[PDB]
């Protein structure tokens, strides 16, 4: 990172690779999708897990298109 | 007696039908049928206040009763005439059992509660969380005869002990140990909650923990 | 709002219970009148008061950040009765007495709106 | 500063007017007699009025004019120092959450964590009251 | 047309409703003349004072008609003194009580039913007296040092009851059956929270209260008289909790005749339903029916 | 123990108990009891169903004939990591394990519906005797408790 | 930041700032590097409040 | 989330041993068998009684009980079986009760723990119920004590 980013960027670990962020995104979203297999009945949480997977993964897309198209960095 | 019977229908009428029906048979998908339940199930969920009840939810709460003692008599008279069932135990005097519900065997009753009721109400009734907003409530507050109705009539998702089951004079060791559980003071300082380990771990973090880095925060320096 | 409104569209009870349906309108007049509209009088006044008259501040800084911070954690300390399982509020946004009482209302929603 | 103490002594005339009437009134040809709260919270909206309207009265006729007072006063007869503001602080966020762990306490009535609101509300509290008067540290 | 000018107004069926539905109409006719000129003033500025290609300068800065202001604040005021002088007459009208009903009522609400007492019936030609107070339950109530003046909140000594009942089920909805013609009053008492007694054709309603006198309720009205025959809607209108909207109810008016039939047919022991079908009426209600007891269409 | 003992919406712990294990008066029949108390795999929860409820029970393979009329008798032993998992709602027929919040469905032969558990409790085959005493009508069919890797 | 807020005679509003260096011509302080250290951010914290006076 | 159409407490059926019936128009609560019990079985020829309430839904018209049979042996309704307008018939003294009476003389036997089927005939509604002994209040009888083994 460059120092107008993180202004004590010489002085500790300040970057972390977007790549390891955008995948973690994606395995947790995945995840959250797994566990709409076991025991349970009701689908109430079900419901609940397929909204949080869906907002991490529009998450995950937006600043990977914004990104790509350049207008964040 | 014919008057006890129909002050117990008179107040039934103006309190209990939109649930429980003009001749006690239920409302469908609002209230269950009153036949056979009994007068000890009538003082039981009228005593404690569960009855009336003000909506479905999952668990009717206790609250402030709605009626007195002999209004109370009058609708388990009412309900004991549609079908019987089991009645509330009464002294000399014919009122409501209190002191001769407290059996002489405690450590009897402490190991019948910790096989038949700890697991719902914990070691020392304080209470416990159930399925899906359902919970056995802390124990601390009723009185015997609540206690031994409990017992008998088996409330929401309480089971059912019979006198068969759990004979009368087990019942009475029961409620004692469930009264001098309640009424004993603890031995090593504040009992938080009796609860034991997270509002134990809660104590240390919050109290000693934090007096700990305040002594160090005067002792050592900043910067 | 839009809960209440679509239940209302046909007669008969299609996704909500009387119980909910009670919550509903209870915590949504709510919500509208003190989580929305009484804050937003002063988010105003914060946006332009001390402009108006010429003023480089208000006169109490720190009481300022805590009005809106009591704002914030009291709105959600009464909205989060929809997360018990009896549910938020159902008797009203103006609470007659003694449907409030704790013979006729005993969840634990109605004491978390009232603090 | 009289037209600011003039606004509480006009609210205050009407409510005062608006007491008595409503007291008078209710006495007389209303069932069951005086309405005991609509009367009391009549008289003391008529106290917080007069209160406050009081002393900014007793305040105007203390101090001459100032430039906000004065209908063709200068820009530059404000100069100077205004007083003190503080500049930045967490300390009301840390207020505002004490004061939810304690009504959260009072609304499940759980007696232990009212109690430890209140002590969290002492604490932020002294937080904010001495955050610009302590001294440094001493070693 | 005076339907349309009412705005979804019963027409009414008690002269005090008539006299009601007058005062509306005339206040919505009033009001409709005030915001048809404020709302031709709004569109008026906003059609003809709209900025031009060609203005240059501002326009004219002016800030201040004191005649002006002062004439327009005295035309509201003569308005609504003249509203509150019909307001006040209409209703010291229709909170007028005569000291000898023909017919008094008790209603009692509770959650979520009603329950009506047949109190007293003394008709004006002496065709029909009858003394329904049963007193000697009312005393079965008292509970009794107590919290309030000597008595627990368990006292329900306030309540009404009465020899001839019609009891609301949550099957089968409460019929009040009432005679045309005669001076009908109505006592209200609650049995636990405030409900509404409304009955829309009435044009009139009076919450209904716990403990009416301790709370300076009067809890007492009357009708002059019904003046037609027929089968009426009446609603709760005060929120009591979960079947607020399910516990309606409905006023069955039948020739006086027909009423004294009524009457012997429920001192003989019959029901509400069968003293119905006794005087050749529907023996339920026809304006409205039972909900379903299921909570929804998802059960 | 006879099977009016028990009403419906009832549940009790039983013990596997022998005729020669005695009364424990000798010191002989009070080690037998002692153990009787303390095996691990031995605790069964006997639940009396609701006669109106009858029509929901679904009876799991090789079990279907494991219940006296109305009386289902399973392990008390949790199937996740051995717990009593006895938390018994007569209503919703659900047992509750206090320890880690399995579920199981007790009209649908004990079968989780909630919680770390994968595997049904067992059911113990249960009749009477000439006398009218409820017995066991045979073993488990199936390893009790905490599962391992030899298991099935 | 000292909090303290003056109105300069054309109505500008300025806070008094406490320089933790050397200052201009203009009296504005030189930009300091960061040390990896604490920075004070309250007056109180720098000796402005003095002590109270001696005593018990 | 617990208090939608779907409700714990709403649906929850009365904790009594009897069972719950529709019958057309009649509701049938707390039916079950009273029939002490002495070992397995209680022997054909034994006369147990069976008991129940019958409550008449409609509140226009009156209803009346005929014809109980079943495969247990033959029942006997002795009493004025009409249930009336919105009334009740309470058919048997059951066990807390401090006169119309439904007698089982058995034929094959029965015992505690089973269900065993009933068919009640009203003059509109006809229904099998699949009823249960209930000991009802009475005490738990001796058991033998136990030798050392
Ligand atoms: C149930 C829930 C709660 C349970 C709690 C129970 C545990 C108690 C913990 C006790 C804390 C240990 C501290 C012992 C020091 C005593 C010696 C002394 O006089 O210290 C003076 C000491 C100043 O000496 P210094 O080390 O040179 O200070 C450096 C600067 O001057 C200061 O520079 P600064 O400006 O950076 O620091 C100022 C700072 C002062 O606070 C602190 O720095 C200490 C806070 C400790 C927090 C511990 C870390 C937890 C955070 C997570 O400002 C505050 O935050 C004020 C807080 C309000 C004061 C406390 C009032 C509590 C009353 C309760 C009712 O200041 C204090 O610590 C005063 C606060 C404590 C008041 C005495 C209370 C004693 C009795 C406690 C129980 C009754
Ligand atoms: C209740 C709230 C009362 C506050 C109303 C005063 C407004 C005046 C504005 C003002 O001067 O603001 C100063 C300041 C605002 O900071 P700022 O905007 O930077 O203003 C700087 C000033 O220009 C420069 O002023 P300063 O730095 O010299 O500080 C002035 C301060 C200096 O006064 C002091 O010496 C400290 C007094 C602190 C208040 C004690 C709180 C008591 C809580 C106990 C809870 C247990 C019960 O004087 C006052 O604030 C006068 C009020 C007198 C306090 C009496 C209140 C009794 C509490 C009633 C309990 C019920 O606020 C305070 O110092 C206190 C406000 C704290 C609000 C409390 C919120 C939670 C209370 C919940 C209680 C229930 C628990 C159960
Ligand atoms: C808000 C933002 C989004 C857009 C605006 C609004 C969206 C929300 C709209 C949802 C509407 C729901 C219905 C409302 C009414 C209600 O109250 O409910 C009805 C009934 O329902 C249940 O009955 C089911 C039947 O009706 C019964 O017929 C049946 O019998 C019963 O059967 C069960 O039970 C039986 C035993 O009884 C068993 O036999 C049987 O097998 C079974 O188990 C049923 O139950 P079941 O299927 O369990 O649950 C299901 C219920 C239960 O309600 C529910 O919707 C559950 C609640 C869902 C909550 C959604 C969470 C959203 C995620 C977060 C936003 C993520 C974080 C982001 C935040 C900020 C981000 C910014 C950084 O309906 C549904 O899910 C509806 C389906 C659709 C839901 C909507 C999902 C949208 C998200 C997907 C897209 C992602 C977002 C996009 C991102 C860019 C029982 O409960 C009943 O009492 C209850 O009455
Ligand atoms: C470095 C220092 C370290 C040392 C610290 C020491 C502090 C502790 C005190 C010292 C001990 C005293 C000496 C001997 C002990 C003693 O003499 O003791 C008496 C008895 O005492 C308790 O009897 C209560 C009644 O007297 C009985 O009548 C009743 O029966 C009993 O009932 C229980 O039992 C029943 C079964 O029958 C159940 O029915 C029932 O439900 C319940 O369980 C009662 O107990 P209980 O309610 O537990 O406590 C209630 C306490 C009240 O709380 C407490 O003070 C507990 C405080 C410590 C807990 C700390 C928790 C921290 C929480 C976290 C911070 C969470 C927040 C963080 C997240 C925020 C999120 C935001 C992002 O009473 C009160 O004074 C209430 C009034 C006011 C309280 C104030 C007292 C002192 C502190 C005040 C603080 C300042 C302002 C005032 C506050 C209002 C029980 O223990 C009994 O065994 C015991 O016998
Ligand atoms: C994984 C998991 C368990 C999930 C559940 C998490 C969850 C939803 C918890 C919150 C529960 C609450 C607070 C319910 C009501 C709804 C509500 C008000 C929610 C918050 C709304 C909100 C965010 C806005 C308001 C502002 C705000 C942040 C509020 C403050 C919330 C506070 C302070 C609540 C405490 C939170 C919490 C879970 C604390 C645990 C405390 C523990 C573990 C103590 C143990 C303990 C106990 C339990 C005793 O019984 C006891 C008895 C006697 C002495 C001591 C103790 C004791 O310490
Ligand atoms: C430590 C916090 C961590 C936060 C991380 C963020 C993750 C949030 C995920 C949100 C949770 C969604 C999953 C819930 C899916 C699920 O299973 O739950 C449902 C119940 O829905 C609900 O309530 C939804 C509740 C969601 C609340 C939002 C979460 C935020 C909280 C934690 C805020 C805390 C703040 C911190 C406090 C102190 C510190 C300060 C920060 C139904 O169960 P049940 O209960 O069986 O209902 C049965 C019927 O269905 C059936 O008809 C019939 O009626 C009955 O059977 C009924 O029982
Ligand atoms: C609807 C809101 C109700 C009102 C009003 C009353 N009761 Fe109730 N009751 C209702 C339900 C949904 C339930 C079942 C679950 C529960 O909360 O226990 C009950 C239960 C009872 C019982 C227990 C029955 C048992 O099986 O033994 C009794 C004795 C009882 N109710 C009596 C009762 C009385 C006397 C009421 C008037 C004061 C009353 N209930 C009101 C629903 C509702
Ligand atoms: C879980 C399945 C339980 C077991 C085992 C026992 N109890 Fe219980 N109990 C349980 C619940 C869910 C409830 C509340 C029911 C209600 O209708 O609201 C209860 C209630 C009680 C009470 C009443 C408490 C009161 O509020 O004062 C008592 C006295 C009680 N339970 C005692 C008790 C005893 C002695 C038990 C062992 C035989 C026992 N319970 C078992 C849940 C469960
Ligand atoms: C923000 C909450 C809006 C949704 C309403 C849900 C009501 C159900 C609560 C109970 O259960
Ligand atoms: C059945 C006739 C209906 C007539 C409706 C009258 C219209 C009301 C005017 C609306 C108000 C405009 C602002
Ligand atoms: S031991 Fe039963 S859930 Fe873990
Ligand atoms: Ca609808
Ligand atoms: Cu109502
Ligand atoms: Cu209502």
């Amino acid at each position: 990172v460059d120092v107008e980013d993180v202004p004590s960027a010489e002085w500790g670990w300040s970057h972390m690779p977007i790549g390891v962020m955008h995948i973690g995104g994606l395995l947790s979203a995945a995840f959250l999708l797994v566990m709409m297999r076991g025991n349970h009945v009701g689908h109430v949480e079900d419901w609940f897990l397929i909204g949080f997977a869906a907002v991490i993964v529009a998450l995950v897309g937006r600043n990977w298109w914004l990104r790509r198209r350049g207008w964040i960095r | 007696q014919s008057a006890l019977l129909r002050t117990g229908k008179q107040l039934f009428e103006t309190s209990c039908v939109s649930c429980h029906g003009a001749n006690l048979q239920g409302v469908p998908d609002r209230g269950p049928s009153l036949i056979g339940t009994g007068e000890a199930a009538v003082y039981f969920q009228v005593s404690t206040g569960r009855m009336p009840a003000m909506r479905g939810e999952a668990q009717a709460p206790s609250k402030p009763p709605h009626f007195d003692e002999s209004q109370i008599d009058a609708l388990g008279a009412y309900v004991q005439a549609n079908g019987g069932g089991p009645t509330v135990p009464r002294d000399d005097h014919g009122a409501v059992a209190q002191e001769s519900l407290i059996g002489g065997d405690v450590a009897r009753g402490g190991d019948l509660f910790r096989l038949n009721c700890a697991s719902c109400h914990n070691f020392t009734g304080k209470g416990g969380a159930l399925s899906s907003g359902k919970y056995a409530p802390d124990l601390g507050d009723a009185n015997p005869a609540q206690i031994y109705t409990a017992m008998l009539t088996g409330p929401q998702n309480m089971p059912k002990f019979s006198d068969r089951q759990l004979t009368p004079d087990e019942k009475r060791d029961i409620v004692a140990y469930v009264r001098e559980s309640a009424e004993t003071p603890s031995y090593g300082g504040y009992g938080l909650g009796g609860f034991g380990p997270a509002p134990e771990g809660m104590a240390m973090w919050i109290i000693g923990m934090v007096a700990a880095i305040g002594v160090a925060m005067w002792i050592g320096s900043r910067a | 709002a839009l809960f209440m409104r679509t239940e209302l569209a046909m007669p008969g009870l299609q996704f909500l219970s009387n119980e909910q349906f009670n919550q509903l309108f209870t915590m949504h007049g709510t919500v509208m009148l003190l989580f929305y509209a009484t804050p937003i009088v002063f988010g105003f006044a914060n946006l332009v008061l001390p402009l108006q008259i010429g003023a480089p501040d208000v006169a109490f800084p720190r009481l300022n950040a805590l009005s809106f911070w009591l704002f914030l954690f009291g709105a959600l300390i009464a909205i989060a009765g929809f997360i018990t399982p009896g549910g938020a509020a159902d008797f009203g946004w103006t609470a007659y007495s003694p449907l409030t009482d704790a013979i006729h209302s005993p969840g634990a929603g109605g004491d978390l709106w009232i603090m | 500063m009289h037209i600011e103490a003039r606004l509480f002594e006009i609210l205050t005339a009407f409510f005062a007017l608006a007491a008595v009437v409503y007291a008078v009134l209710t006495a007389m040809f209303a069932t069951g007699g005086v309405e005991w709260a609509g009367t009391t919270a009549l008289v003391l909206t008529t106290g917080l009025t007069l209160i406050t309207g009081t002393f900014f009265r007793f305040v105007a006729r203390r101090l001459d004019t100032r430039p906000e007072d004065y209908e063709d006063a200068e820009i530059s007869d404000g100069a100077g120092e205004l007083g003190f503001f503080a500049p930045h602080s967490w300390w009301p966020i840390l207020i505002s959450l004490s004061f939810s762990t304690a009504a959260v306490g009072a609304a499940l009535w759980l007696p232990w964590l009212i109690a430890a609101g209140v002590a969290f509300v002492i604490t932020s509290v002294c937080g904010l009251v001495f955050e610009y008067y302590w001294g440094p540290e001493k070693h | 047309w005076s339907d349309a000018l009412a705005l979804g107004w019963p027409t009414g069926i008690t002269p005090e409703a008539k006299l009601n539905r007058e005062l509306w109409i005339g206040s919505v006719i009033a009001s409709f003349a005030v915001g048809a000129i404020v709302w031709g003033l709004i569109f008026w500025t906003s059609a003809f004072h709209r900025k031009k290609a060609t203005d240059t300068e501002l326009p004219r800065q002016f800030g201040y008609n004191m005649p002006l202001e002062l004439t327009l604040t005295v035309i509201p005021f003569l308005i609504i003194s003249v509203l509150f002088y019909f307001t006040v007459v209409v209703q010291e009208r229709m909170m007028h009580k005569d000291p000898n009903p023909e017919v008094v009522i008790d209603v009692t609400a509770f959650q979520w039913n009603w329950k009506f007492g047949y109190q007293k019936i003394a008709f004006a030609d002496g065709s029909f007296d009858y003394d329904g107070a049963d007193p000697e339950r009312k005393e079965a109530m008292t509970s009794r040092v107590g919290p309030i003046r000597g008595m627990t909140p368990e006292d329900r000594t306030y309540l009404n009851f009465d020899k001839i009942e019609t009891l609301g089920t949550s099957s089968e909805i409460p019929v009040l059956v009432l005679p045309a013609g005669k001076r009908i009053e109505f006592v209200l008492n609650s049995a636990d929270v405030i409900h509404g007694f409304w009955v829309p054709e009435f044009l009139f309603k009076r919450d209904v209260l716990p403990e009416p006198k301790a709370n300076n309720s009067d809890n007492v009205f009357q009708v002059s008289e019904i003046q037609q025959t027929g089968a009426f809607v009446g609603r709760c209108t005060e929120m009591c909790g979960t079947f607020h909207a399910m516990m309606n109810f409905e006023v069955r008016v039948v020739e006086p005749n027909d009423f004294k039939a009524y009457i012997d047919q429920r001192n003989a022991g019959k029901t509400n339903a069968e003293a119905l079908a006794a005087i050749n009426q529907p023996p339920l209600a026809i304006t409205t029916e039972p909900f379903e007891s299921r909570r929804g269409e998802l059960v | 123990m006879r099977p009016e003992d028990i009403d419906a919406g009832g549940m009790e712990t039983v013990f596997p108990w022998r005729e020669s294990d005695g009364d424990g008066t000798t010191v002989e029949s009070e080690h037998k009891l002692t153990e009787i108390a303390m095996g691990v795999r031995n605790p069964v929860m006997l639940i009396r169903i609701k006669p109106a409820d009858m029509h929901r029970v679904i009876k799991r393979k090789g079990q279907e004939s494991f219940n006296f009329g109305e009386l289902f008798a399973y392990t008390k032993v949790c199937s996740h990591l051995g717990c009593p998992s006895s938390l018994y709602e007569q209503q919703t027929y659900r047992i509750l394990c206090p320890c880690h919040q399995s579920q199981f469905d007790a009209l649908e032969f004990a079968k989780p519906i909630f919680g770390p558990a994968a595997r049904a409790l067992a059911q113990l085959p249960i009749t009477i005797d000439e006398d009218g005493y409820l017995v066991a009508n045979g073993d488990f069919v199936e390893p009790v408790g905490p599962a391992f890797w030899e298991r099935k | 930041e000292t909090g303290i807020i003056k109105r300069l005679p054309h109505g500008a509003y300025v806070e008094l700032h406490q320089p933790l260096g050397p200052v201009d011509e203009h009296g504005h302080p030189i930009p300091l590097e960061y040390a990896g250290a604490p920075l004070p951010k309250r007056m109180n914290k720098l000796g402005s409040g003095g002590a109270p006076g001696t005593g018990s | 989330c617990s208090a939608g159409q779907i409700s714990q407490t709403t649906t929850q059926e009365p904790a009594v041993n009897g069972v719950n019936a529709q019958a057309g128009q009649v509701s049938l609560r707390n039916v079950h068998l009273r029939a002490p019990q002495q070992t397995d079985y209680v022997e054909p020829g034994t006369t147990v009684e069976l008991l129940f309430v019958a409550a008449n839904d409609s509140t226009e018209g009156s209803n009346k009980l005929k014809s109980i049979t079943s495969d247990v042996g033959e029942v006997t309704l002795t009493g004025d079986s009409t249930v009336p307008a919105d009334g009740v018939l309470i058919v048997g003294e059951p066990d807390g009760q401090i006169a119309v009476t439904a007698e089982v003389e058995l034929t094959k036997p029965i015992t505690n723990g089973l269900l065993y089927d009933f068919t009640f005939t009203f003059e509109d509604g006809e229904t099998t119920v699949a009823v249960p002994i209930s000991a009802g209040e009475q005490p738990r009888r001796p058991v033998p004590p136990a030798g050392p083994g």
